[PDB]
RNA sequence: GGUCGGGUCGAGUCUGGGCUCCGUGAGGGGGGAGAAGUCGUAACAAGGUAGCCGUAGGGGAACCUACGGCUCGAUCACCUCC
RNA sequence: GCCGCUAUUAUUGGGCCUAAAGCGUCCGUAGCCGGGCCCGUAAGUCCCUGGCGAAAUCCCACGGCUCAACCGUGGGGCUUGCU
RNA sequence: GGACGGCUCAGUAACACGUCGGUAACCUACCCUCGGGAGGGGGAUAACCCCGGGAAACUGGGGCUAAUCCCCCAUAGGCCUGAGGUACUGGAAGGUCCUCAGGCCGAAAGGGGCUCUGCCCGCCCGAGGAUGGGCCGGCGGCCGAUUAGGUAGUUGGUGGGGUAACGGCCCACCAAGCCGAAGAUCGGUACGGGCCAUGAGAGUGGGAGCCCGGAGAUGGACACUGAGACACGGGUCCAGGCCCUAC
């Protein structure tokens, strides 16, 4: 089983589209982060949200900034709304999708 | 369709106003409709970015068909079952995912005859 | 959005303060200055020294130690401070010390000119050498090592001891505060 | 109470309120909406050229008693009539009709009127390409 | 806009040239060639500015076309030719050889050397293709290419160094990238620094590997493996600074 | 290369429907200064009907009346807190 | 005309009984602020280190045009930073 | 070779710019290195000569000739597909390489010069590099709510076509997504930055001149050639204006 460049557990089942990194021919390159899923409606398409804090030099304070990313979701990793997914950058898959989910830590409960 | 640049709409739905005119390098070309010909296989040659070369097939005859590493030139008869479009089976147009009735039977295409100028196909076991 | 060469003198915040006016009038007569511009130029020199010294008091090492050393050795070289000096002494310095390091003033001293105004004319008409070099800028700040090499030019009538004005100037051999 | 948002993670709302009340600042508003540029007949300029239409006189406010001389002037860049004050003593006599005249601001506090002249915002500076100060002090006679 | 760049403004020039950026408007735009723009300087600047054998480019071009300057044993007549790190610039008429190496400030300098070392050029291997004929093409940091065979393909690895006899191009003295290997840095913050390798870290994805290096005075500093150039097994053996 | 067509990117040209923008401009509105003027005397002292808010109606005009409120109300007579 | 003056836009650092200014009063969504102890994580935060953030411009010293301005050598900083 | 340089800042609130990264999703003439090759034929036409036409701009016919001009053939090579081997690099192989199949496309100037039997400058192919770009992404930087819902190829998917290349870029068929009160959409203003001015600083303001990037060449639209242009000193049309004319 292949060993895509960032050490994390692969899925259990091995049947997917060619747009899966592990079982297909899709490649990943560049940056990777963990994020929270906020939509899982589209077929093989989720929305992942980050939450970083931005410093304001003048007011000497911080503000939150949310950023969505629009990743690809292979059926082997059917991440749902709530799950802390790991996402990585790849080629364009669509107009908005240039990222792919690779791994999950599930979340049945949230706050 | 000519221009293959960016779309004039943001995912939000908003409008884009092109800040620049359209460049020669972000255009396209009229598509090949690789149909079945009676004979005299027809092709044209495209000069492309870099002075590179594409072979665009317009009328195919032969369709090199493959089974398990063995090939043969087997005289296309017609087109069946194009998932890309039903008008294509009507017009008898070949594409990459198409199915073709041939000598030696049915074969699923694997090539892009608008790009490589050849029809390569794979025997379906039945 | 480019460089735009800026003045190297600062003008006062108010133009008509009686205190500043009196003080500057006295300095300008004592040192024979054409311009408040010239005076303010030397004041600004001093101010920049002082600001550097301030920053380096309120600074930390490996750099701002280099610049401490550089400031002190520059001022030593100019003759404003002794070699055993400190930033405290920088802050003690004065525009009068700067003006005393002008060439016009050192030539009024070194018994070469008899008057700061005549010193100015000697410099400008080309009768003063500093280390063999003719200088015509009376605002030139002399280095403490170049000070002892100041002399009339070789191509100067004043270098002929028979010259009348040379004879007068040496009739009054004087120096000290200038 | 202690002012609005002072929290470490409140910079957004803080920035917002400062903007909201900058709009109560009238200088900022004029600068940012460009109201002067919209209502200025000089079209954002320090000077302007105009044709003298007529010569008039204006009464000083209340306590002062005098007839300040002036001219109604048609500006060329827009065709607009403004009134301009002619400093000096015989300036209105040195000036004639259909004459080209240069139009400065009169000074005055908010780019506005000055002194006992209630409603005049502009000065005459040149008359047929000659300074009115020199015309008044005698030198540099007028071309036309 | 419509195509490529044929010019270079002397302010927009590389930071590693010793160029006098405000004296004129233009600089020599280097040709494509052995090295990169970040690790090169043109031969005109070497002939005119560094060595001072010409005050003028016409004189320099006359020299270069006469053929008095070699670069790795080969005559180079183009004034835009790139001369790069660890390159040997020879003038036989004067009996001089220089190694183009970087400074600690990060700029390129000429270190004087003699004939023996001047017939040597160390080459970081930097890649390894399999080419037709089932042969191995080593793709070296001077943009050079050397063909070897599937017998010593394993003696040849990517970050290794090869000493090369340059007017003939015969490999001598492969120097491997290992612990204890003497190394010379070429770019970065720790530029003209040298020592023995201590450690290598890998960093999963496309993040470059990093090497920890020990200098002569016992200090211990890191840089990139790609910027770590091997010059020896235990001693630099190429007379660096 | 023409001449017929059949497809395409296609500016433009006619037009009808909307939507604003600009240059003007009758005729009504109020606003701001000023000039002395005209009618009165609303307000400030209990300003000669205490004043003001809200709503409503009325009136040459300031204004008046009603219902509810306020003291940013004066005076003298009570009890109380001081 | 811009900055300053102007703590007349106020994070530093302004005010809201009578001077401009507390919603008529309450309830509550987002947001912001949040009691005490223990354990963990180590996201912010801090330290150290690698790679980048062009040159010019800015500061400093030293040198060359008479000094200077200007130019060069070198040190530092700058780029909101990102990694 | 003319696609650089040079000019300007209309447009543009955008991956345009800055910065970090990516391209295993791409092109690259000139240049470098390596490895190889240059075989066999053929043809035309300027210049020139005869005659001109036209107001000009421009342009015709016939004759003659060459080439590092053009064409052909084969050999190399290139591209596609299928099968399997696992030698290479990489963080990771739809990549490279090896063997085999079926096909399509398909080079070259052994030219010129010298001190000529050797040297110099050169032609073609392949592998890489370099140079210069294309495209993607994260972060980052105005105003307005007297602009609150917007979007209909619009968001995604399956299959394709097209492109140098990924991509709703386009198409056919499936679904109902996407953005938004942390302010979408719309409107307004504006080339972006490095920088500059000011000020004790915090900050406020500007972003013509130098560099970097971008865009544009009367407005609008479209193409040819070339490695590269949809081309400021090249082409075509419309609109608008002007000039010469034998109209
Ligand atoms: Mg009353
Ligand atoms: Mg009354
Ligand atoms: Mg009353
Ligand atoms: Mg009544
Ligand atoms: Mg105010
Ligand atoms: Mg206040
Ligand atoms: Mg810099
Ligand atoms: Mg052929
Ligand atoms: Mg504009
Ligand atoms: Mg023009």
């Amino acid at each position: 089983m292949r060993e895509i460049g960032l050490k994390v557990q692969p899925p259990a089942e091995k049947c997917d589209d060619p747009h899966c990194p592990w079982h297909g021919h899709l490649r990943i390159h560049g940056r990777y982060f963990e994020g929270i899923v906020v939509s899982d409606k589209g077929k093989k398409t989720v929305v992942v949200e980050r939450r970083h804090y931005h410093y304001l030099k003048k007011y000497e304070r911080y503000e939150l900034r949310r950023s969505k990313v629009h990743a690809h979701n292979p059926e082997c990793i059917d991440a749902k709304v709530g799950d802390r997914v790991l996402v990585a950058e790849t080629r364009p898959i669509s107009k908005t999708k240039s990222w792919v989910v690779v791994a999950v830590t599930k979340r049945a409960g949230e706050r | 369709a000519i221009w293959q640049g960016r779309s004039l709409k943001k995912p939000s739905g908003g409008r884009i106003i092109l800040a620049r005119k359209k460049r020669k390098r972000e255009l396209g070309r009229e598509p090949a409709f690789t149909r079945v010909g009676e004979e005299k296989e027809k092709k044209k040659i495209i000069r492309t970015y870099g002075g590179n070369r594409k072979v665009r097939l317009i009328e195919a005859i032969y369709a090199n068909v493959f089974e398990n590493g063995k090939g043969r030139k087997v005289k296309v008869l017609g087109v069946v079952e194009n998932p890309a479009n039903r008008q294509y089976v009507r017009r008898d147009i070949i594409t990459k995912g198409a199915i073709i009735e041939t000598e030696a039977g049915r074969a699923i295409v694997t090539s892009r005859p608008g790009q490589d100028g050849v029809v390569n196909a794979v025997l379906i076991k039945e | 959005d480019p460089k735009r060469q800026r003045k190297k003198y600062e003008t006062p915040s108010h133009p008509w303060i009686k205190e500043r006016l009196d003080r500057e009038r006295v300095i300008m007569r004592k040192y024979a200055l054409k311009n408040k511009k010239e005076l303010w130029r030397h004041e600004t020199q001093l101010k920049e020294f002082r600001r550097r010294a301030r920053r380096l008091l309120a600074a930390r090492g490996k750099q701002a130690e280099v610049e401490r050393v550089q400031l002190l050795q520059r001022l030593n070289r100019l003759g404003l401070l002794p070699a055993d000096a400190v930033l405290d002494d920088v802050l003690s310095l004065t525009v009068e010390d700067v003006l005393d390091r002008r060439l016009q003033t050192i030539v009024y001293k070194k018994g070469l000119a008899r008057t700061p105004r005549q010193a100015r004319q000697l410099i400008v008409h080309g009768h003063i050498e500093v280390n063999g070099q003719i200088i015509r800028s009376p605002g030139y700040l002399v280095l403490k090592a170049e000070e002892d090499t100041i002399t009339y030019s070789k191509t100067s009538p004043f270098a002929r001891e028979s010259h009348p004005e040379r004879m007068v100037i040496e009739q009054a051999k004087q120096g000290g505060e200038a | 109470g202690k002012k609005a948002p002072y929290g470490e993670f409140a910079g957004r709302k803080l920035k917002l309120k400062r903007k909201k009340f900058r709009w109560s600042d009238i200088r900022y508003k004029r600068r940012v909406l460009r109201l002067k540029e919209k209502s200025d007949p000089l079209e954002g300029a320090p000077q302007a050229k105009g044709i003298v239409l007529e010569k008039i006189a204006v009464e000083a406010k209340q306590p002062n008693s005098a007839m300040r001389k002036a001219v109604r002037v048609q500006l060329i860049k827009n065709g607009k009539v403004v009134t301009a004050f002619t400093p000096g003593d015989g300036a209105i006599n040195h000036i004639d009709e259909h004459d080209e005249v240069i139009i400065e601001g009169i000074g005055g506090p908010k780019g506005g009127s000055m002194g006992d002249i209630p409603g005049i915002r502009y000065k005459v500076v040149k008359v047929n390409r000659v300074s009115l100060k020199e015309l008044v002090k005698g030198r540099k006679e007028k071309p036309r | 806009r419509k195509g490529a760049k044929r010019h270079l403004k002397r302010l927009a020039a590389p930071d590693q040239w010793y160029i006098s950026r405000k004296r004129y408007k233009w600089a020599v735009r280097p040709r494509p060639g052995p090295h990169s723009m970040k690790t090169s300087i043109p031969l005109l600047y070497i002939v005119r500015d560094y060595l001072g054998y010409a005050k003028t480019a016409r004189e320099a071009r006359k020299i270069l076309n006469e053929g008095r300057i070699l670069v790795d044993g080969r005559v180079r007549r183009d004034y835009k030719f790139p001369v790069g790190i660890m390159d040997v610039v020879s003038i036989p008429e004067t009996g001089e050889h220089y190694r183009v190496l970087p400074n600690r400030i990060g700029k390129l300098v000429l270190h004087p050397i003699s004939e023996k070392e001047a017939n040597i050029k160390p080459l970081r291997i930097s890649n390894k293709r399999m080419v037709k004929g089932a042969k191995v093409q080593l793709n070296l940091h001077d943009g050079s290419n050397h063909l070897v065979t599937v017998d010593d393909k394993d003696n040849y690895r990517t970050a290794y160094t090869v000493l090369m006899k340059v007017p003939d191009r015969e490999v001598i003295e492969i120097l491997p990238f290992d612990v204890g290997a003497y190394v010379f840095v070429t770019r970065g913050k720790n530029v003209a620094r040298k020592g023995k390798i201590v450690e290598v870290r890998r960093f999963p994805m496309g993040w470059p590997d990093v090497v920890t290096i020990e200098d002569e005075n016992g200090e211990l500093f890191d840089t990139l493996k790609e910027y770590a150039f091997v010059v020896g097994k235990e001693k630099p053996e190429i007379s660096l600074p």
